[PDB]
DNA sequence: AAAAAAA
DNA sequence: AAAAAA
């Protein structure tokens, strides 16, 4: 019915949050995923201290975290998430010990522990994807003070190192910058800043985002883009009968990833750093694939965040 | 506020949406 | 009556892959060449360990590779290649011992050992040529993650160090960059990203690419250029009656407001003609013309 | 828009 | 084409 990843995430969130975990609210799913990501990265109080090569100023914080009491049952998480009495057992049983590595577990040969580590990795990936989607969603109506120029905006979203390790191709930030600057191996993955990520309520169900889905404008935009993307992407949405709140998806952008506009010099020709520039920018178009067929829509020339702000005024 | 428009889906980046012209 | 260069490759492919080796498929030939190259570079499981100056992680990787079980007969390599029972004998008798240098082979004077080393080197060259052609073919529709600017694109294809050591004039990548960023001399070879490599199905039989031979658009484009080359090169191909994804070569480029008016020289059946450039890379043109 | 590595 | 040879 469901792949291993989504089944693992559903089991984990159910075990940790009882009946309080709503399966149809994006905010609740994002909060649950954030808490689970903290639990599986040993970022909660009372978990192992990260000291392997930590600096003394970091060992101070790690020792403070270890000494601090672990979360108690019934604690309020986010807005409408409540920890069950059996969350400690789940944390002790389903979270690999700090520093666990797949090679060591495989050398052990225990099938149960191998499966546990596989579930841990899949859960980390799912939680990081939900985190990236929520970062886009927040950026749709809340500018990041850090992003002031195009160079800053190039490395969105600014998520932690664990996020980058889980999903290097979707997570930007300091570690994506470091990977790009440093040596690039065969495993190097570039930051796909506008990759399509289904809403959390769709991601945990396994339903791929497609034409016809009954989604809100903000969540669709968070799926296909983020705040500083061009406003023309709003053409991928259409309000339903009677307006209300939830509309429908009429199309999806093309070239969401893998856009290169280089032309190397060859056979006596001259190199081109950008085919597009080689010149009004506002005349550019995006190929939106609809059910009927692909249509080229003229760019708005304005940010998605500012379009949403203007339409909400 | 910020008036940037990052390059995406084949579109070119804009350093300022107002200055465009 | 093929050259020894191609005869060695054909014999090795036969011995190692039985009847599963189809000589009319570019993908199958590329898979076979990759397997033979990793066999002759001591990169398969169960082969000697590259532990002359390996670092801790590299030492561990090489020791694990040696300890791991070697490939066995019937193994599936790619999509349509199956190893035969004779592949162990071929690896034992034709692949030189790890670290073997031609100096010592010549000093010994054994004619058979000299012939084996020469065949090994020729096979490495052929395999690397096929690897470069397949890299071009892949890049025609999917660009390497390392290629973001022209400086990065200047070093395509990004192949391994052994590949560069075998074909310095065709292979790019990290070792080509290092050679450029170091000393230069007579032995130094310049990377030619658009050197004409015939398709493997033609290369292994010695058939030189020429006007009028049936090919596919991607085949010709990979043979004479790669993805980020200008799209005007697509004019070197013309579809046949009904197309069917198979056409014919009509020309071969030479030298293997005004910026977009630059022209390339195409040698046609009549004579050299000047064709105006398109301005878009072959990758972008193929993406836009796919539908 | 699979899996194996892994401040 | 022969030689060299992270």
């Amino acid at each position: 019915e469901l792949p291993r990843n989504l089944e693992v995430f559903n089991e984990a969130c159910g075990h940790v949050f009882g009946s309080s975990f709503n399966r149809e609210d994006n905010s609740v799913i994002s909060d649950a995923a954030a808490f689970l990501f903290k639990m599986h990265t040993h970022s909660l109080d009372g978990q192992e201290a990260k000291v392997l090569r930590a600096s003394e100023k970091k060992r101070e914080r790690e020792n403070a975290k270890k000494s601090r009491k672990a979360p108690e049952a019934g604690m309020r998480v986010g807005r409408s998430l409540i920890l069950t009495s059996r969350w400690t057992e789940y944390c002790a049983t389903c979270v690999p010990a700090l520093g666990s590595k797949m090679k060591v577990i495989k050398a052990s040969g225990d099938a149960a522990m191998i499966q546990m580590m596989k579930d841990h990795n899949s859960l980390l990936r799912v939680c990081v994807r939900i985190e990236v989607w929520k970062a886009r969603y927040v950026s749709l109506v809340a500018l990041d003070e850090r992003i002031q120029t195009l160079e800053d905006a190039q490395w969105f979203p600014y998520l932690s190192g664990d996020s980058y390790r889980a999903c290097p191709g979707l997570v930007g930030g300091y570690f994506a910058k470091k990977a790009a600057a440093g040596e690039r191996g065969k495993n190097y993955k570039k930051l796909n800043q506008t990759a399509i990520i289904p809403p959390p309520r769709f991601l945990i169900i396994g339903h791929r985002l497609q034409i016809g889905d009954q989604v809100t404008l903000r969540e669709l935009l968070a799926s296909i883009a983020w705040g500083l993307c061009d406003g023309v992407l709003a053409e991928c949405w259409s309000p339903s009968q009677g307006d209300g709140s939830i509309g429908v998806v009429v199309g999806l952008p093309l070239q969401a990833t893998g856009s290169c506009f280089l032309v190397v010099a060859s056979h006596g020709l001259s190199a081109i750093a950008d085919s597009r520039i080689e010149t009004n920018l506002l005349e550019e178009c995006i190929a939106i694939q609809k059910q009927d067929g692909v249509i080229k829509c003229k760019r708005s020339g304005k940010s998605l965040y500012h379009c949403l702000k203007e339409t909400a005024g | 506020s910020c008036f940037l428009v990052v390059a995406s889906h084949g579109l070119s980046a804009i350093a300022d949406s107002r200055i465009e012209g």
